[PDB]
């Protein structure tokens, strides 16, 4: 069958960056023609492979990691990057093999009054491992002793993205689909 | 974790929550300004209240982390900016009485009006009294509006301002300052740096030092304007005295720019105005900003974002929406930069487009700084960046490059001198006014001026620092400084002095990097990317570095310097000296507009010296003022055969030395401009016993 890329990029539900969801793509003929030819995506940064050589290669498993980040946070979805999104929300290994696809969705995910349905983790004890997910909304203390907010030095680790249609492109919502390819060295 | 690590994560929580509340407050403010109604005021104030309440509640939490524990300088700057409390230290009783005083002072100023001699007419400050002060050239009508504003707004604001000083001094001393003026000088306070330290006492030293160098330029400009005002008002202004306060082109004498038609050097030559050449090239409001944008992209600054053009209100809306028609540049946050300007195709709005975009460029530069460090280096830096853009935009070189002037255009020395004189009336004429007014408040907060000498010292420094005489004697019932908007609005006024000095320090430094050969007033930094790169060094810093270091980046020195300002008006100083060869240069504080007809009174102390029974200090002086009116009132009815209700208001007292002497004169009611000659007054005095010979 055809790999349902239209069920990933055109999905009406994109999860938060800290709660990013992964879909397994396999046992389907891989047709990536809609990606590179179309100018829909604002980023097509492939790593460890070439976009033109995707068609030539085959026999791999594809994982599609979908989430929404800020406009300025797409820089941190590159392998070897540092930030509140790379360290605490979504980390890519330095040997990552795949392509990162992001496109502006100010029309969809941004509202005049502010769309706060998307959250990111900015407080954590230690950085995330590559392809590791932390969805625990427990209060954070710099020393590490548990406490109940509101208090001093006790904060919630998740803070909402404030998405408006009037903000600059760096503060506008972007939907990011990270594609992971099973390498020939399986 | 140490206290710096705990303050580091507190700033992360603040920066995220401050960003949304600040953006919501600014977003609500924009909708009100772009659509004035009753619903938008509620949303504007509600959003502003949330941001204010959050900032105040978060400010005390920041003080939980002492600054000395924080080793990192970036975090130390942010907490220091957040740990400032202000009126928080005051008790609930005192912090609520202060808001009552501050709001009542703004209400009195906003609702101030005078009733014309035409009885069925009230004249508000805008546009009623401002039109008389800016446009009218009648001595009698200007003194009516000038004295009327002082007698109405100033007298009501006097009791509130005395309590304002006491309450604000208590707040400042609670925050460990010496006085409320010392609190205001903390905007130029750098303490954590090494070699970049600026004290609060250093500000007054530099302000006073720089003003001593502007005085030779201002005296030559004061002498030229004085001679020209003698042509317009013959016999009403002394050739060697000061300038009457009501003849300075506006209500307060802050700017002399409205005296240009009277003091134009070469009136035959017209000004270099391109407003009618823009109308003939089909220029629009968007065209003006598009050309302003290319100026900043010429010097290497970034162009305006695509969000700027859609979001900004660059013209008055066609539909019937009330908008504020005051040009401003908006940094709402979240990368949202807007300009609200009711743009007209005129040239004056063309220069405003370069000024307002000079703010957006500053805001865009430090937009990557931490949220608490996203502002100008100090209060004078932001308004200096915009002004230097208008200096290059008004240059005939810039106008010819835009096609608004013919390529074969002669810049004659007559037109250039007219330009510098126009600049001096606005830039130089305000410096002594700004210095003197803020010096008065600094000494009033310091307690150096007792509240019984507030008006004695206000007009003593006006006649000595500004060279301006009061047309009428104001005696301790007026608050003349409070009649200005800023004084009654609890706004520091020294920012308008330092901004002028910084303006020509930036302009001279940028023109040097642009390799400009010639006078400084003909400099255009356009198409010089190196000038923009030097400018961006200061712009991107924001509040991250002390303003002394930020000043050093663009200027090369970390001290305020006025020699660049004196270099701008060097061609005008040469021309002013040639004109003032046969005119007096300088003013004498002795002469007053009422001194010639003033009658001195000698008090003979017939009572025993040093007796507690008779305290003849201040309670008995009002009887003579209300008694002399009766003598003149009876005199006019008997002799002049006309009845005039003379009262204590009509008799004016000046140079009052208690128990010794005082000078007085009488004026016709509602006609204070024309004062009765002393001979007629002495004729009434000669009718009774002759006390003074
Ligand atoms: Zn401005």
């Amino acid at each position: 069958n055809l790999c349902p890329f239209g069920e990933v990029f055109n999905a009406t539900k994109f999860p938060s960056v800290y709660a990013w969801e992964r879909k397994k793509i396999s046992n389907c003929v891989a047709d990536y023609s809609v990606l590179y030819n179309s100018t829909f995506f604002s980023t097509f940064k492939c790593y460890g492979v070439s976009a033109t050589k995707l068609n030539d290669l085959c026999f791999s498993n594809v994982y599609a990691d979908s989430f929404v980040v800020k406009g300025d946070d797409v820089r941190q979805i590159a392998p070897g990057q540092t930030g509140v999104i790379a360290d605490y929300n979504y980390k890519l290994p330095d040997d990552f093999m795949g392509c990162v696809l992001a496109w502006n969705t100010r029309n969809i995910d941004a509202t005049s009054t502010g769309n706060y349905n998307y959250k990111y983790r900015y407080l954590r004890h230690g950085k995330l491992r590559p392809f590791e997910r932390d969805i625990s909304n427990v209060p954070f203390s710099p020393d590490g002793k548990p406490c109940t907010p509101p208090a001093l030095n006790c904060y919630w680790p998740l803070n909402d993205y404030g998405f408006y249609t009037t903000t600059g492109i760096g503060y506008q919502p972007y939907r990011v689909v990270v594609l992971s390819f099973e390498g020939s060295l399986e | 974790s140490t206290t710096e690590e705990q303050a580091k994560t507190f700033l992360q929580k603040f920066d995220h929550e401050a960003e949304d509340l600040s953006y919501r407050s600014s977003l609500a403010s924009w909708n009100y300004n772009t659509n004035i109604t009753d619903e938008n005021v509620q949303k504007m104030n509600a959003a502003r209240a949330k941001w204010s309440a959050f900032y105040e509640e978060q400010s005390r939490i920041a003080k939980t982390y002492p600054l000395e524990e924080i080793q990192n300088l970036t975090l130390k700057r942010q907490l220091q900016a957040l740990q400032q409390s202000g009126t928080s230290v005051l008790s609930a009783d005192k912090s609520k009485r202060l808001n009552t005083i501050l709001n009542t002072m703004s209400t009195i100023y906003s609702s101030g009006k005078v009733l014309d001699p035409n009885t069925q007419e009230y004249l508000v400050l805008e546009p009623g009294l401002d039109d008389i002060m800016e446009n009218s050239e009648d001595y009698n009508r200007r003194l009516w509006a000038w004295e009327g504003w002082r007698a109405e707004v100033g007298k009501q604001l006097r009791p509130f301002y005395e309590e304002y000083v006491v309450l604000e001094n208590e707040m400042a001393r609670a925050n460990n300052y010496e006085d409320y003026g010392d609190y205001w000088r903390g905007d130029y306070e750098v303490t954590g740096a090494d070699g970049y330290d600026y004290s609060r006492n250093q500000l007054i030293a530099d302000v006073e030092r720089t003003f001593a160098e502007i005085k030779p330029l201002y005296e030559q400009l004061h002498a030229y304007v004085r001679a020209k005002l003698m042509d317009a008002y013959p016999s009403r202004i002394s050739p060697t005295g000061c300038l009457p306060a009501h003849l300075l082109g506006d209500m307060w004498g802050r700017f002399w720019t409205n005296l240009y038609p009277l003091t134009v050097p070469f009136g035959e030559k017209p000004s270099i105005d391109v407003t009618k050449e823009m109308q003939n090239q089909s220029w629009d409001a968007k065209r003006i900003f598009k050309e302003a944008e290319k100026f900043f992209v010429s010097i290497g600054l970034p162009n305006m974002t695509q969000e700027f053009w859609v979001n900004s209100m660059l013209t008055e809306p066609g539909d019937g929406r009330k908008v504020v028609c005051h040009p401003t540049a908006w940094d709402l946050g979240k990368g949202d930069f807007r300009i609200k300007m009711c743009t007209k195709v005129t040239m004056d709005d063309f220069l405003t487009a370069h000024h307002e975009m000079g703010h957006i460029q500053y805001d865009m530069a430090y937009a990557t700084q931490p949220f608490l460090l996203r502002n100008g280096a100090n209060e004078g830096f932001h308004e200096a960046v915009g002004e230097i853009m208008s200096l290059s935009a008004a240059t005939p070189h810039y106008l010819k490059a835009l096609g608004l002037l013919p390529p074969d255009f002669y810049e004659d020395n007559v037109t250039e001198i007219n330009f510098l004189l126009k600049q001096a009336l606005q830039i130089v004429g305000t410096l002594p006014f700004t210095y003197m007014l803020e010096k008065w408040r600094w000494m009033v907060f310091k307690g150096e001026i007792p509240k019984e000498q507030w008006m004695q010292k206000w007009w003593e420094m006006k006649r000595e620092i500004v060279g301006v005489v009061e047309p009428l004697p104001h005696d301790e019932t007026y608050c003349d400084p409070a009649c200005l908007f800023h004084v009654a609005e609890d706004y520091s006024f020294i920012r308008y002095y330092t901004r002028t000095i910084y303006q020509f320090q930036f302009h001279e430094a940028l023109c040097q990097t642009a390799k400009h050969e010639g006078p400084l007033y003909k400099c255009d930094i356009s198409n010089s990317t190196e000038a923009g790169q030097r400018l961006l060094q200061m712009l991107h810093l924001g509040k991250s570095e002390p303003w002394t270091l930020a000043l050093e980046n663009i200027v090369g020195v970390k001290t305020m310097d006025v020699k660049p300002l004196l270099n701008y008006f060097e061609p005008l100083l040469t021309w002013l000296k040639e004109q003032n060869r046969n005119s007096p240069v300088g003013w004498s504080t002795d002469w007053t507009p009422y001194s010639d007809q003033s009658i001195k009174v000698r008090i003979s102390l017939k009572s025993a010296l040093g007796e507690k029974a008779y305290e003849w200090n201040d309670n008995e002086m009002y009887l003579f003022q209300s008694s002399v009116a009766y003598a003149m009132r009876e005199y006019f009815s008997k002799v002049r055969n006309e009845t005039i209700p003379f009262g204590e208001k009509d008799v004016w007292v000046s140079d009052l030395k208690p128990r010794i002497s005082f000078n007085f004169f009488v004026t016709t009611p509602k006609n204070v401009s024309d004062i009765i000659p002393r001979t007629e007054v002495e004729e009434a005095i000669r009718m009774s016993r002759g006390r003074i010979n």
